[PDB]
RNA sequence: AAUGGGUCAGCGACUUAUAUUCAGUGGCAAGCUUAACCGUAUAGGGUAGGCGUAGCGAAAGCGAGUCUUAAUAGGGCGUU
RNA sequence: AACCCACUCCCGUUGAAAAGGUAGGGGAUGACUUGUGGAUCGGAGUGAAAGGCUAAUCAAGCUCGGAGAUAGCUGGUUCUC
RNA sequence: UUAAAAACACAGCACUCUGCAAACACGAAAGUGGACGUAUAGGGUGUGACGCCUGCCCGGUGCCGGAAGGUUAAUUGAUGG
RNA sequence: UCGCUGUGAAGAUGCAGUGUAUCCGCGGCUAGACGGAAAGACCCCGUGAACCUUUACUGUAGCUUUGCACUGGACUUUGA
RNA sequence: CAUGCUUGAGGUUCUAACUCUGGUCCGUAAUCCGGAUCGAGGACAGUGUAUGGUGGGCAGUUUGACUGGGGCGGUCUCCUCCUAAAGAGUAACGGAGGAGUACGAAGGUGCGCUCAGACCGGUCGGAAAUCGGUCGCAGAGUAUAAAGGCAAAAGCGCGCUUGACUGCGAGACAGACACGUCGAGCAGGUACGAAAGUAGGUCUUAGUGAUCCGGUGGUUCUGUAUGGAAGGGCCAUCGCU
């Protein structure tokens, strides 16, 4: 079953987002642009851990 | 004696000038699956439903 | 507080927000009642001296409500930037 | 019997009709799929909610090839 | 053809204390009122305290405004 | 036989009696019956064991206290327009 | 004080515990019984004169013996932050 | 303080219609007065109660393991 | 390796602590109790305190509701249709079915395109593969039940891409409350497109669990003499068949 996991800013700030993929299908991270509210621009958040 | 005051409704109801203020439920946890539109709009501070007024006030011994 | 078994008002809602400690010994005045101390001296112990404020504060800040009789002088208390405008247009000074 | 299931009601449907008086944001119709389709001045929700975008009156005409139902607002 | 009562006389069930809210009726009025306690003792004194004259915010705080926000934009609450 | 017991019928059931009587019945030198004095008791005693007995009270005595326990249950609640 | 029995006891049988300051029981404890006894004795459990007999199963749950290895308390306090 | 047939909280001395019938005892019998007696013991309910059981839960007397104390000397094996 | 001063455990021994419900003396006229002295055991036993195991021997309790009486059986939350009487709503242990997910593309946008089936013709297949033609127009498709929809296709393919954005929000629909649903528009930053524009997930309606408590990342807050810190608040998020 998909699992959570959490998108954390390329920027220096503590933003983060949140959803779930399915690890076993899809092993590879995620590289996706989104706005960061801290620094009012659209950068690269990368996967980490959600625990 | 003197009325006591329920301790736990003087934790969750804030006296003003417009009436008792509250925060909204179902915000503790599971967010992901939650909209950020309903988390916006589950984050301020609203007043006490007409109806739910003469309760809470017994509680809080204001009445 | 009982609802017949249903979760209650009191329990079904979070708790939030502390309790200021701070602000126990605070005090807001009015500028209807700067003209009710003894004479021409605003001051701590003179508020004390009426009985305008609790004898347990140390902070005062004064506001605009209503409009300042005489001239007075402040020592050693907080105006608000509208209050200080109508105590120093009626001829009083604010000083310490 | 296995068969004491059910739903609960959706309280779909028109809520004004031909002629009243609307405002901007006013709620039109209640739907699955379009039975009625968004005319002038009429929008349409994710899930097919018919609202009101400008004052007016409800029209509640037919028209065009395929036999459409739309509603629109005009002027009161 | 459900319960109670053989009859008479006597007795027998919404009270009191302390904290409060609303209404009626009074005293003072941007002020009102004292508690213990003194007392020439139902007088008089005692204004420590309580409520009102300002609100918003979880708070620091700022204040006829304030909170949220990048935002004197919008919105919540408050102000004649 | 006395004495201890209590198997059957009937009577009695507001009784002569809050467990009897008449007529029959069992044991009757024994693991017998009985007088006087003494010991063990309330979650405790004693029991050839029936949950029996512990002052006509026992799946936890009686008495006085906590105590006006609690009773979403029955009953009752008094003059007039 | 509605059940006298096929129920309880029983002599006999078996298992098991106990080396004496015994096991066991009543006692906050001192102590007392067991017993002024000593394994042919004492406690618990089942069966129930006598005759002929009492078959198979040690996987479960108990009890008894083993000590190599695994897991494991208070305690101690290396290391890191 | 009658019978019958209907009606009716659904089995009537008391209601409807109708039939019978002077007033009051005594000796007898028990068909009815849903006769008397005991706030049904069967059944269900109460966020009732007792007592009993167990590999229900949470604990506990007793029994048992080890650290420290009361608690010492010597020799030897042995790890640091 | 040798010794040295320490130090965990093991075994043996000694006597002086402790123990004796062992003997004989005294208090004494006494199978109690003390003191003395012999004998035995011996740092064990035993008691205090801390800790693991066992422990219906004993104790305080729990052991749901609906229900054509209770029990047994079944059900308990959510979605779709009928019952439901042409607005909404509407009961039964009434009649029928599904859910407790999926997808980084199955989302956004620009561009482009139409299905199932039938017949005829055509190498091994032959009713059914791929190819050509005519008819057909939705009898196909839609991630997943059923209902309502689908040509500006909401169905199908390709390029670029992250709007499955952040702060809000006029106005409504539903509604005991707590929750729920839709949304033009404004401000920041974007993506496609020449551009008007479209985009705040998916054709829509199921895919879910309050508060308390605890954990993680931030923070113009607070921080019990003062400066810090611990702890608390606020914002984001995690842990319930
Ligand atoms: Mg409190
Ligand atoms: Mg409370
Ligand atoms: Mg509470
Ligand atoms: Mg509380
Ligand atoms: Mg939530
Ligand atoms: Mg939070
Ligand atoms: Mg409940
Ligand atoms: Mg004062
Ligand atoms: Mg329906
Ligand atoms: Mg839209
Ligand atoms: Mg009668
Ligand atoms: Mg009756
Ligand atoms: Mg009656
Ligand atoms: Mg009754
Ligand atoms: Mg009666
Ligand atoms: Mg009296
Ligand atoms: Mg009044
Ligand atoms: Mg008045
Ligand atoms: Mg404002
Ligand atoms: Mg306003
Ligand atoms: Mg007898
Ligand atoms: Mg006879
Ligand atoms: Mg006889
Ligand atoms: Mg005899
Ligand atoms: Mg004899
Ligand atoms: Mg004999
Ligand atoms: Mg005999
Ligand atoms: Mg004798
Ligand atoms: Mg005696
Ligand atoms: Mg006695
Ligand atoms: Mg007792
Ligand atoms: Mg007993
Ligand atoms: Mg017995
Ligand atoms: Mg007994
Ligand atoms: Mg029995
Ligand atoms: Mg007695
Ligand atoms: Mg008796
Ligand atoms: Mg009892
Ligand atoms: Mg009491
Ligand atoms: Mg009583
Ligand atoms: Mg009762
Ligand atoms: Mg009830
Ligand atoms: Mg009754
Ligand atoms: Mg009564
Ligand atoms: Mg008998
Ligand atoms: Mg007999
Ligand atoms: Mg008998
Ligand atoms: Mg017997
Ligand atoms: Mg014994
Ligand atoms: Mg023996
Ligand atoms: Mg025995
Ligand atoms: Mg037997
Ligand atoms: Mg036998
Ligand atoms: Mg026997
Ligand atoms: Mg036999
Ligand atoms: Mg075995
Ligand atoms: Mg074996
Ligand atoms: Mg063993
Ligand atoms: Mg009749
Ligand atoms: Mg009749
Ligand atoms: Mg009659
Ligand atoms: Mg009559
Ligand atoms: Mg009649
Ligand atoms: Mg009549
Ligand atoms: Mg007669
Ligand atoms: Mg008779
Ligand atoms: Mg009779
Ligand atoms: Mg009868
Ligand atoms: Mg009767
Ligand atoms: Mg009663
Ligand atoms: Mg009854
Ligand atoms: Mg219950
Ligand atoms: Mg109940
Ligand atoms: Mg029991
Ligand atoms: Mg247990
Ligand atoms: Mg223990
Ligand atoms: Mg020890
Ligand atoms: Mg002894
Ligand atoms: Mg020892
Ligand atoms: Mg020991
Ligand atoms: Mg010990
Ligand atoms: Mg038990
Ligand atoms: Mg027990
Ligand atoms: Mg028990
Ligand atoms: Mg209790
Ligand atoms: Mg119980
Ligand atoms: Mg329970
Ligand atoms: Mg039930
Ligand atoms: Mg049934
Ligand atoms: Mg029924
Ligand atoms: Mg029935
Ligand atoms: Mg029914
Ligand atoms: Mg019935
Ligand atoms: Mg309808
Ligand atoms: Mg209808
Ligand atoms: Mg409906
Ligand atoms: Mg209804
Ligand atoms: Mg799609
Ligand atoms: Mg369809
Ligand atoms: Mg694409
Ligand atoms: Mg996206
Ligand atoms: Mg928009
Ligand atoms: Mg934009
Ligand atoms: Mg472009
Ligand atoms: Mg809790
Ligand atoms: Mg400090
Ligand atoms: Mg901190
Ligand atoms: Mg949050």
């Amino acid at each position: 079953m998909r699992e959570l996991i959490r998108l954390v800013s390329s920027a220096g700030t503590g933003h983060f987002y949140t959803t779930d993929k399915n690890k076993r299908t899809k092993p590879e991270k995620i590289e996706i642009k989104k706005y960061d509210p801290v620094v009012r621009q659209h950068v690269i958040y990368k996967e980490a851990k959600i625990k | 004696p003197k009325m006591k005051t329920k301790s736990g409704a003087a934790k969750r109801f804030k006296k003003t000038a417009g009436g008792l203020k509250h925060k909204h439920a179902f915000k503790s946890h599971i967010l992901t699956k939650m909209t950020t539109k309903r988390k916006r709009q589950l984050r301020g501070t609203s007043m006490l439903n007409k109806s739910d007024v003469a309760r809470v006030e017994r509680s809080l011994r204001l009445r | 507080g009982f609802e017949g078994g249903q979760q209650p008002l009191h329990r079904r809602l979070p708790k939030f927000g502390f309790v200021s400690l701070k602000a126990m010994d605070r005090a807001e005045v009015r500028t209807s009642e700067l003209a009710k101390v003894e004479g021409d001296v605003v001051s701590l112990q003179t508020l004390k001296d009426a009985n305008l404020i609790n004898q347990h504060v140390q902070r005062v800040k004064v506001m605009l409500s209503g409009e300042v009789g005489r001239a007075v002088t402040l020592k050693g208390i907080a105006a608000t930037k509208g209050a200080r405008a109508a105590i120093e247009a009626a001829g009083g000074k604010f000083e310490d | 019997t296995r068969n004491g299931r059910d739903s609960e009601s959706k309280r779909l449907g028109v809520k004004l009709f031909g002629g009243q008086a609307v405002k901007a944001g006013n709620i039109l119709v209640r739907q699955r799929g379009t039975k009625f389709h968004a005319g002038y001045g009429v929008g349409l929700g994710k899930d097919h909610t018919l609202f009101a975008k400008v004052d007016g009156v409800v029209k509640f005409e037919t028209k065009g090839a395929f036999g459409r139902k739309y509603v629109s607002i005009v002027a009161a």
